[PDB]
């Protein structure tokens, strides 16, 4: 019965390096090729490199060449991987695989229970929102450009909560997060009553209170 | 005529003829504007799977191998698979030399043009034009990433590092 | 080589067929593989459809010409989650068979937000298209402006299906900057949608 036990999950601060264990018992070790694949959250899954245990052969995934540095323990049935000058991109869980034959690499069946790395730059990106105004109306905020997740929108303080449609955020090709959060009135409603939408954003301890008027 | 770096020093004895070499691809893709290839990354079995090789027991380089007829041939379990080394025999071989003072002399001129012949076999395997580079090995034991073969019961590492450094257009 | 699955998400209810296709750009044997949430990957099924080991036969692969098929016959608690196919080193980038109670079907009720003024100040803009209570999650828009459409500018966002209403809601967030945005004057959000007759069309002016 195959078994991949890896290392424990790891907290890193940008820019630092990071070691990672597997070994593997209850196949001879040798025989196969082992791989590292890493899961990104809402991205696809990325092949970094495989490694033949015999002689140590290597072969790095072209993208992470310069900074990807995997090897291997013949005598406690034990690989390595290493990943240099982190990035808050590579935030992933970090799985060591084997293939179910033992040279058709591909064909993943064994996976080990995998080591989340979590690099977190100090810096943090507060939250710029920005209302939006129109039988029965929609009012909302946009809250834009914002770092990291997560944020937590309410209304009137909490006294607003039918009607009310908190959105998951998008990841923009700025690297910054931006929700949207609307609520359904009544069209008479809208010169009654003020709504206030809330923002709360703790990884950046901001709390911004909005507006939307008609 | 570039020379190697060997430990130990080989006898004259030692210098032969190359039949041919053992190539691992790099996983791709980025983009298809270009190949990276690099020696060895080959097991044992792999190089008695390649048919091709002679007596001689050595790493990256088939020595005392049998030559093919006319052109170059490469071959591959499956040319898209980068985790299969890759088999390249030559026609026309290429003498290595050992003065026996522990560097091995090769013809460089000669081996760039046995070295256009793989890029140009290498193409029409993955496509009719992409650039393609020779880089030496990842990472591995000596015996990996240096050239290492076997002479008179007696094993020698010469360093490729200087042979693989190169790159071809078309 | 790139693997495009389709469609991003599948979602529907216990005990009915659910399937996923993998479109591929170059030969070479396809695996599929299931993750549940918080555990790790499992080989459903390899080198197109035979499957892995604990594979009921509820699971099979189909392939035609460059497009792949993984259809679950009977879906189970233990089915749903998120998929991904391979091909050699390569990955697609995913499909999520989820939940979803069946009840009857509901159009969206369309709302369009022109961007704040105070945004357009900073250099950016974003209009934002609502789409709120509407049944099933399948829906499509289509951004123009000057009646042209676009592409890749756009990002999408849509609710877990809310327990009163069972029911989705989907927030569209077009984004620019002010040049090309002034330059424009008009534009306008096509929704279609099941439980609509015509594309409902929601525009504005500068
Ligand atoms: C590394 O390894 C991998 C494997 O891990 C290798 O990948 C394999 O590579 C094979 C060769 O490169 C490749 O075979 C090809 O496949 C072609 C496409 O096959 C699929 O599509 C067929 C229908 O296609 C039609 O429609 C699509 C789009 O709609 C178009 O693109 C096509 O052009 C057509 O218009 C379909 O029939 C086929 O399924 C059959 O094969 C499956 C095998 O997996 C069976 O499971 C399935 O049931 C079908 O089987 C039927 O047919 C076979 C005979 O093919 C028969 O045995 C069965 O009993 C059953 O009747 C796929 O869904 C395909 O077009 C190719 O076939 C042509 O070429 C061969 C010669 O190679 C001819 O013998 C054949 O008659 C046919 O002739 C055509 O071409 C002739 C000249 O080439 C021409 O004269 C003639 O007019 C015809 O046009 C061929 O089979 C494998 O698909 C591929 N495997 C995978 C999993 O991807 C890879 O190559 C390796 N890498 C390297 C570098 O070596
Ligand atoms: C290879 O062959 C040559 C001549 O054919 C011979 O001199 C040499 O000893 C052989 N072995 C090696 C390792 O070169
Ligand atoms: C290599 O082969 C050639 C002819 O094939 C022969 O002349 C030569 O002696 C051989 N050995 C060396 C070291 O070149």
């Amino acid at each position: 019965q195959v078994q991949l036990v890896q290392s424990g999950g790891q907290m890193k601060k940008p820019g630092e390096s990071m070691r990672i264990s597997c070994r593997a018992s209850g196949y001879e070790f040798i025989d196969c090729t082992l791989n590292w694949i890493r899961l990104a959250p809402g991205k696809r899954p990325e092949w970094m490199g495989w490694l033949k245990p015999r002689g140590g052969a290597v072969n790095y995934a072209r993208p992470l060449q310069g900074r990807v540095t995997m090897t291997r323990d013949v005598y406690s049935d034990t690989a390595f991987l290493e990943l240099r000058s982190l990035t808050v991109d590579d935030t992933a869980v970090y799985f060591c695989t084997r293939g179910k034959n033992c040279d058709y690499n591909w064909d993943f069946e064994h996976w080990g229970r995998g080591t989340p790395v979590i690099v977190s730059s100090p810096s943090t990106k507060g939250p710029s929102v920005f209302p939006l105004a129109p039988g029965t109306a929609a009012l909302g905020c946009l809250v834009k450009d914002y770092f990291p997740e997560p944020v937590t929108v309410s209304w009137n303080s909490g006294a607003l909560t039918s009607g009310v449609h908190t959105f998951p955020a998008v990841l923009q090709s700025s690297g910054l997060y931006s929700l949207s959060s609307v609520v359904t009135v009544p069209s008479s409603s809208l010169g009654t009553q003020t709504y206030i939408c809330n923002v709360n954003h703790k990884p950046s301890n901001t709390k911004v209170d909005k507006k939307v008027e008609p | 005529t570039i020379t190697l770096p060997c430990r130990p020093a080989p006898p004259p004895h030692c210098s032969s003829n190359i039949t041919g070499l053992i190539l691992t691809r790099d996983g791709g893709n980025s983009n298809a504007e270009s190949e990276i290839f690099r020696p060895g990354g080959g097991d044992m079995r792999d190089i008695a799977r390649c048919q091709i090789a002679g007596t001689v027991v050595s790493s990256q380089l088939f020595l005392n191998g049998s030559l093919a007829e006319e052109e170059v041939v490469i071959r591959s379990v499956n040319f898209t698979d980068n985790a299969k080394s890759i088999c390249v025999q030559l026609a026309t071989s290429v003498e290595i030399a050992c003065t026996g003072a522990g560097h091995c002399a090769i013809s460089r001129a000669k081996w760039a043009n046995t070295l256009k012949q793989i890029a140009s076999k290498l193409r029409e395997q993955f496509g009719n034009a992409k650039t393609i580079i020779f880089k030496q090995s990842s990472g591995g034991d000596p015996e990996i990433v240096t050239h290492w073969f076997n002479c008179g019961g007696e094993f020698f590492y010469c360093a490729s590092t200087q042979l693989f450094a190169s790159t071809w257009f078309a | 080589i790139v693997l495009t699955q389709s469609p991003g998400t599948l979602s529907l209810s216990p005990g009915e067929t659910a399937i996923i296709s993998c479109r591929t750009s170059q030969y070479g044997s396809l695996a599929w593989y299931q993750q549940r949430p918080g555990q790790a990957p499992r080989l459903v099924i390899y080198s197109g459809s035979t499957r892995a080991a604990g594979i009921p036969d509820r699971f099979s692969g189909s392939r035609w010409g460059p497009d792949y098929n993984l259809t679950i016959s009977n879906l189970e608690s233990g089915d749903f989650g998120v998929y991904y196919c391979q091909q050699y080193e390569f990955f697609g980038q995913g499909t999520k068979v989820q939940v979803d109670i069946k009840r009857t079907v509901a159009a969206p009720s369309v709302f369009i937000f022109p961007p704040s003024d105070e945004q357009l100040k900073s250099g950016t803009a974003s209009v934002v298209c609502l789409l709120n209570n509407f049944y099933p999650r399948e829906a499509k828009v289509q951004w123009k402006v000057d009646n042209a459409l676009q592409s890749g500018n756009s990002q999408e966002s849509v609710t877990e299906q809310d327990s009163k209403d069972s029911t989705y809601s989907l927030s569209s967030t077009l984004t620019l900057s002010k040049a090309d945005y002034e330059k424009h004057k008009v534009y306008a959000c096509e929704v279609t949608h099941q439980g609509l007759r015509s594309p409902v069309t929601k525009s504005f002016n500068r």
